[PDB]
């Protein structure tokens, strides 16, 4: 938990860039942003972390692309390369190349903010992967189309540096490795936002130096704000929420779609994943005003809550697990004011017996099982992470199947 | 801070003790007078207030 | 590797003396005035919530508006939920005054 | 310069002839109607505008 | 242990049982059998009574049936409140449901759901007025709405002729960020149509043509303006009635006319005497499938078949007749 | 300032 070096501030603070209430750290992760002193609760937001538009890429979201920190010289012969490129389809090649740009024009900001990246003996995404390590992951569909978009890849680079190659395309990139390295930097710290510069509004993907390093936790409390007049983004402290003196303050990755085959695309995987859970189909149909009824969970799908002022700490049995199993499931409503019958041959017990038999305990394919749990060999910082996503999705299991056996065993106080 | 009869006294009353200064309803007393003497030629001149969630006129009394 | 690092970062001394005669021109008032609008669309419809605030602060606590200039009140109040002290009303104090008045150039 | 003049023998029943309609009043309808509109244009003064 | 949690179910699937058959002191008997063996019944038990009585449309035999709840300091569940609620709803009851949103107000529950549902089901009936006033009250203060409610009371509201009604909610949901498409302006065109005054509707119809993407006028929205200058009480209309054909000729790969627009162009074009541009539009009229009963309508309008059939005779064109 | 006016929910 140790700080950044004295020169991480800096750099980017002389070219207008103030962070009040927060100091990053250094210790071996993604760097991180942690506050300080305590702030107590407030009315609209507490603005912080003022980044300017001079140290971004932005690259457009359609067509024509516009680099609006203008990197791209006039005829310079990379924006064929970028308008070549097919769009809608692969946002993070023209935005590596951009990237790739950033780092042998002039002593431009991110000629210096690439040391702080992650190499590649560092990061996480799965394109910097190997093939037996693709192969150690309990998973086809996205073994399938992570070994294709490790492809894609390959082949946008064979048709832009084969050996004819302008000094200028040249020495951007080698050697298809370091091109790897950009195309995952892209893809992981990449925003899609709305950017109103003078009297334009559009959406671009950006890169925000000082912005990625807020980490991910699926309960958010920041928000990303773009000043309308003096062209800054701006991360903002939710309204009525206490902060600590060195707690975790996050900002959310992806929010209503999940399933932790696209979030585990993007970076390391999901620990409690409150959007996905596995169809279980095999049963008729379990109650729905009794899931939610027994841990107080309230309804309305988009927004499920918990009213911890619930009982005299009923349980501690509570996580994202939980909550995305409380609506991915048979739930039967019926007229939604019925008896509630409490027919446990039915409405109860076998039903959910059938799908303890429906998960019988990974019985899919069950290549491993409590073994693989903490091995104890950490190594190439992508290894032990598909490890860690065979781990997750087993401990989502098996807290699913345990919640669901203590509401069956709890229907009746 | 001109014509309003009704509405200098309360000025004055609301300004002595203190109060949130209410906006005013009826039109100035230039406004009567210009009907006044546009009423001495045989014309009229009314004022009208549609509501938009009725459509009920409401006829001001000038 | 840049070698501007501190040449561009020496903190300029001298000044103590330009850092009060903007607090009694009522420089700091401006120079949050504008950045509270450095993030609205329209500057009416700022103006009218700022007013409108004003008078549900007058309506619910009469008995100390007078002095305190609500609006300087509720100006305070936005400016004050994001560090940035400015003293409540931004009220003006006399600390070496034995004297009623003084003379305002 | 917004305003056209109905110019004479444009009767129909909609525009007289002599009226003063505006320059998109008169060309969207006559896009849609098939009466003689016959204006022709009037660069109006700053007074009578 | 396990054997009184083992003879638990066997009176628990039994004890909903008597509320399968709506029984009144056959549920109280299943619970009389556990008070004498000292089994304090869950208020999941609790609750199976007041389904019972709710089932038969007891008014104040469910709320005896939640009378004792508080009595014996059982905090209800939460399907306790949703299932009163919508019994009260149902029958019509103003202030009944507001009594039962007291109690999650203080049991730590949001109300959100079961005023909801309370607001749903009095719409379900014929409770116009009490719809109106309970999502009102609820919706003044901060509780967000779906989007199928917003859509039904604009829709019901406006049918009824509750346009001060129907303009609030429209505001009220433009407020917790829904922005109002062209359905909503299309619905409150309906009654701004027949209020006499003709730029009221206008009004409406501007903030849609300059509006943005999804709040473009429709095929429906010009029908309700064209229908509302044609039949204005005084001065004349049929130059703004041009506009409007216009402006839906110049908008066109998007607007396609449909029966009425040329129905009420057909009268709209007959009371003054456009005759010439009537009969070019009757002639789209006549490839429709309504044929001229629309256009003629019922005998109210000024009977505009009338119009068609008298002033083709008195002018002259006598074959198209 | 007079163009809307003020609704404050």
């Amino acid at each position: 938990m140790n700080l950044a070096d004295p020169d991480f501030y800096k750099i980017g603070y002389v070219r207008s860039f103030r962070a009040y209430g927060v100091e990053f750290r250094e210790g071996p992760d993604g760097f991180g942003v942690f506050a300080s002193k305590d702030i107590e609760p407030l009315r609209r937001a507490r603005m912080i972390m003022e980044i300017p538009l001079e140290l971004m890429l932005t690259i457009s979201k359609r067509l024509p692309w516009m680099f609006f920190p203008d990197i791209v010289p006039v005829g310079h012969p990379i924006f064929d390369i970028i308008n070549s490129t097919d769009p809608k389809t692969d946002w993070d090649l023209r935005l590596a190349c951009l990237l790739l740009l950033a780092f042998d024009q002039e002593d431009n900001f991110w000629q210096l903010y690439g040391d702080f990246l992650p190499s590649a003996d560092e990061c996480t995404s799965l394109l910097l992967a190997t093939e037996e390590d693709l192969l150690e992951l309990q998973d086809e569909s996205l073994e399938l189309t992570m070994r294709e978009q490790q492809h894609r890849c390959l082949e946008f680079w064979e048709k832009n540096w084969h050996s004819a190659a302008p000094l200028k395309i040249k020495r951007l990139a080698r050697d298809p490795k370091i091109f790897m390295w950009a195309a995952s930097i892209a893809q992981t710290r990449c925003i899609n936002m709305e950017m109103r510069i003078g009297a334009l509004i559009q959406d671009a993907n950006v890169l925000v130096p000082y912005a990625d390093m807020l980490n991910h936790s699926f309960q958010p409390n920041c928000f990303f704000h773009w000043r309308f007049k003096d062209r800054m983004l701006e991360v903002m402290i939710n309204p009525g929420s206490r902060i600590k003196k060195g707690e975790e303050m996050t900002v959310n990755y992806l929010s209503g779609q999940q399933n932790n085959i696209f979030m585990q695309r993007f970076g390391f995987s999901s620990a409690v994943n409150p959007w996905d859970a596995i169809c279980f189909s095999g049963d008729s149909r379990i109650h729905l005003d009794t899931f939610l009824s027994v841990f107080n969970i309230t309804g309305l799908r988009q927004e499920y809550y918990y009213n911890s002022k619930s009982a005299k700490e009923g349980d501690s049995f509570v996580d994202g697990a939980v909550i995305a199993a409380a609506r991915t499931l048979p739930t039967w409503s019926d007229r939604d004011v019925p008896i509630i019958p409490s027919v446990e041959r039915k409405a109860a017990k076998e039903l959910q017996e059938q799908c303890h038999e429906i998960l019988a305990k990974y019985p899919t394919t069950a290549k491993q099982d409590q073994q693989i749990l903490d091995a104890t060999e950490d190594g190439r910082r992508t290894l032990e992470a598909a490890i860690k996503y065979r781990l997750h999705r087993k401990l989502f299991i098996g807290k699913v199947i345990d919640a669901l056996e203590i509401y069956q065993d709890r229907i009746l106080f | 801070k001109s014509d309003h009869i009704k509405a200098r006294q309360e000025v004055l009353g609301t300004t002595i003790i203190g109060g949130t200064i209410p906006n005013p309803e009826d039109a100035p007393e230039s406004f009567r007078l210009l009907v006044r003497e546009l009423r001495s030629l045989a014309l009229e001149l009314n004022h009208f207030l549609v509501s938009e969630r009725n459509f009920q006129i409401n006829r001001m009394e000038a | 590797k840049d070698v501007f690092m501190e040449a561009k970062l020496e903190r300029v001394p001298f000044l103590e003396e330009q850092m009060r005669k903007v607090n009694e021109g009522g420089g700091v008032m401006a120079g949050d005035i504008d950045r509270l609008m450095k993030s609205e669309d329209n500057r009416f419809a700022f103006v009218n919530e700022i007013a409108a605030e004003a008078t549900a602060y007058v309506n619910n606590n009469r008995d100390e508006y007078g002095h305190k200039k609500a609006i300087h009140h509720v100006l305070s109040n936005r400016m004050n939920d994001a560090g940035f002290a400015r003293p409540e009303a931004y009220l003006e104090t006399e600390p070496f005054s034995p004297g009623p008045t003084y003379l305002k150039e | 310069t917004s305003k056209v003049l109905v110019s004479e023998d444009g009767m129909s029943n909609v525009f007289l002839p002599g009226e003063l309609i505006g320059l998109f009043r008169a060309e969207r309808t006559g896009r849609a109607l098939e009466e003689a509109i016959c204006y022709r244009a009037t660069l109006l003064g700053i007074t009578r505008a | 242990s396990a054997a009184e949690k083992g003879l638990r179910l066997v009176f628990m699937e039994e004890l909903m049982s008597k509320a399968r058959n709506r029984d009144a002191i056959g549920v109280s008997d299943v619970i009389y059998d556990m008070i004498v063996a000292g089994l304090t019944p869950g208020p999941r038990s609790y609750h199976g009574l007041v389904v019972a009585h709710v089932l038969n449309a007891d008014e104040e035999g469910a709320m005896k049936s939640l009378r004792r709840e508080l009595s014996v300091g059982l905090v209800p569940l939460h399907e306790t409140f949703v299932a009163l609620v919508r019994l009260f709803g149902s029958k019509g009851r103003a202030t009944r449901g507001l009594e039962i949103l007291a109690a999650m107000e203080k049991l730590n529950y949001d109300i959100r759901k079961a005023w909801l549902v309370l607001v749903e089901e009095l719409v379900r009936s014929n409770h116009l007025e009490d719809a109106n006033k309970v999502f009102l009250k609820g919706a003044k203060g901060g509780l967000r709405a779906t989007d199928e409610i917003y859509d039904l009371m604009i829709e019901e509201d406006c049918k009824s002729g509750d346009h001060s009604n129907a303009l609030t909610i429209a505001y009220e949901m433009e407020a917790a960020g829904r922005m109002a498409t062209t359905f909503h302006f299309n619905c409150l065109l309906s009654v701004q149509a027949n209020c006499g005054i003709p730029e009221v509707a206008f009004a409406t119809f501007e903030n849609m043509e300059f509006g943005e993407d999804y709040m473009k006028p429709d095929t429906e929205t010009y029908n309700w303006v064209i229908q509302a200058y044609t039949r204005a009480e005084s001065y004349d209309r049929v130059q703004d009635v041009a506009e409007l054909l216009g402006l839906m000729v110049e908008d066109h790969k998007r607007l396609q006319p449909n029966m009425r627009t040329h129905v009420l162009l057909v009268e709209c074009f007959t009371k003054y005497c456009v005759i010439r541009e009537a009969i070019r539009h009757f002639r789209a009229l006549k490839n429709f499938e309504g044929g001229t009963r629309l256009l003629h309508s019922q005998g109210n309008f000024g009977d505009p078949l009338s119009l068609y059939l008298r002033a083709l005779c008195r002018e002259g064109r006598i074959e198209e007749l | 300032t007079g163009f809307k006016g003020f609704v404050h929910h």
